[PDB]
């Protein structure tokens, strides 16, 4: 990974994402959202990100 | 000195009825593995001060 001043930054678009793989995961030290649910993602529907 | 006696709901199975008081404190599981009383990862307390 790249440094902090040097954040790595990606964009990935035209896919489908499956949060919930990601979410029942207990191996990350936090796992916070500030806008959504944690549990919706799966329900929703964007771009470009 | 920080007013910490009032509390509000913040996790629910589901929205209230009109007019309907919840007074249950119960944890609850924001994952998909059992509480059984312990406020750890994926359980949380609805209240919040």
């Amino acid at each position: 990974f790249a440094s902090v001043y040097a954040w790595n930054r990606k964009r990935i678009s035209n896919c489908v994402a499956d949060y919930s793989v990601l979410y029942n995961s207990a191996s990350f030290s936090t796992f916070k959202c500030y806008g959504v649910s944690p549990t919706k993602l799966n329900d929703l529907c964007f771009t470009n990100v | 000195g920080g007013n910490y006696n009032y509390r509000y709901r913040l996790f629910r199975k589901s929205n209230l009825k009109p007019f309907e008081r919840d007074i249950s404190t119960e944890i609850y599981q924001a994952g998909s593995t059992p509480c059984n009383g312990v406020q750890g990862f994926n359980c949380y307390f609805p209240l919040q001060s």
